[PDB]
């Protein structure tokens, strides 16, 4: 965190010698509940002949998929932060 | 003080890196194993806290072989540039057929262990041994083997360091009972990621229900410790049976031809009553399995208990369930 600034623009540039679309991902790390997590964001105009590039970036929103079983691992990593749940008593 | 002997630490695996073992969780060394990566680590309070694992790969197309160290040269550059410095503290193969401590995984681990003695060796074991229990397999290396250091030799040193009888039912250490106190992000995620949005939590717990209605778990497990443990029965007892010939039924022999002779020529030898015992290979007590292989007993012992365990629930539950 925190949400767009003029470092979008320029982290912007860095990635755009790379030149594929770029995905911004902020992760905001405040207290409250009413902050989300991380917020995905891709910019649209996004023209490029004009200054560096321009920032105004599409609503994108998170969610968590590749395996199950390392999700059962974050799953024992939930239950560990309740409170460990050690290894042995699993069953 | 729960700390290890003479260098060392218990270990504490933080969850992080058991998740980065979890991306390549089984697969990139099935059916090989394959040392999937390095525990790069810190000497904590009471323990060792492994904070980061970067992975191992290897040439894996259907067999395993060891490449340049190119990559973890790089890599453990690419650790330290940006977070800690290289901190190799041991190291994880998943890998391969529910927790088994290898021969070869014990030569590994000597090699390792002499050279930092500041180690663990985890065996990071999934849902392959139905879990089941002891998901973590921490284990180090006995320091007197890294006081009688190389080599157990076939005859010399076999007998020799079978005979000053170092531990093969060695100790393993605890890994968790504390916070590891990098408890605190992932905790901020759960109460996002139930109710509200326990799409990703539901999907994982729900994985329980087909661990059991399917095809074969418990049944496999028992079949391929059919063979596993049976090959490893039978090889004890053809490596006993010709050794034990040797000490013994051969000794009966040769001992009864010198008789024949009389124990004693007084004008010119003595030849035959010389050659009489002309070494074979093994005097006594062949080590490798005295050791290495009892290492793997009580894995088997351990691969039983552990599919057992989750039978008596089952034969708990499925009774009492049906008495409603």
């Amino acid at each position: 965190g925190h949400d767009i600034t003029e470092h979008s623009v320029l982290i912007h540039e860095y990635y755009s010698r790379e030149a594929p679309n770029p995905i911004h991902l902020t992760v905001d790390t405040s207290l409250q509940n009413g902050r989300m997590s991380i917020k995905a964001y891709v910019s649209t105009s996004m023209g490029v002949p004009g200054r560096t590039m321009g920032v105004m970036f599409t609503p994108l929103t998170v969610k968590y998929a590749y395996y199950d079983t390392e999700r059962i691992g974050v799953d024992l990593i939930m239950k560990t932060c309740f409170s460990p749940n050690r290894v042995i008593g699993l069953s | 003080g729960g700390s290890g002997d003479s260098a060392v630490k218990q270990v504490q695996i933080d969850g992080l890196v058991v998740l980065k073992i979890i991306k390549h969780y089984q697969e990139e060394g099935q059916g090989t194993e394959v040392v999937q990566g390095v525990l790069l680590g810190l000497v904590v309070e009471d323990r060792l806290e492994i904070t980061n694992c970067f992975p191992f790969p290897q040439h894996t197309e259907d067999d395993a072989d060891f490449d340049e160290v190119q990559y973890q040269m790089e890599m453990m550059r690419s650790l330290r540039h940006v977070n800690i410095d290289h901190l190799h503290v041991g190291w994880y193969q998943s890998t391969y057929y529910g927790s088994f401590v290898t021969r070869a995984l014990l030569d590994s681990q000597f090699s390792y262990q002499h050279a930092i003695e500041e180690s663990v060796v985890l065996i990071y074991d999934p849902i392959k041994t139905a879990q089941g229990s002891l998901s973590l397999k921490a284990y180090r290396l006995t320091p007197k083997l890294m006081e009688v250091c190389k080599e157990k030799d076939f005859s010399p040193e076999a007998l020799k360091k079978a005979n000053i009888t170092f531990e093969h039912m060695f100790e393993e250490v605890p890994i968790v009972i504390k916070n590891s106190h990098l408890i605190n992000v992932l905790m901020w995620e759960l109460e996002k990621k139930s109710a509200v949005a326990d799409k990703h939590e539901l999907l994982s717990l729900a994985s329980s229900n087909h661990l059991g209605k399917n095809l074969q778990l418990l049944m496999d497990r028992v079949d391929e410790m059919s063979q596993d443990i049976v090959k490893y029965n039978t090889y004890m007892r053809n490596t006993s049976k010709q050794q034990q010939q040797k000490h013994q039924y051969q000794q009966r022999r040769q001992q009864e031809n010198m008789q024949r002779q009389s124990r004693g020529e007084p004008p010119l030898p003595e030849e035959d009553l010389s050659k009489l015992f002309k070494p074979p290979q093994p005097p006594a007590r062949m080590d490798s399995l005295l050791i290495a292989g009892q290492i793997n007993t009580y894995c088997q012992n351990i691969k039983e208990f552990t599919a057992q365990n989750l039978g008596k629930l089952f034969m708990a539950q499925a009774l009492q369930e049906y008495n409603n």
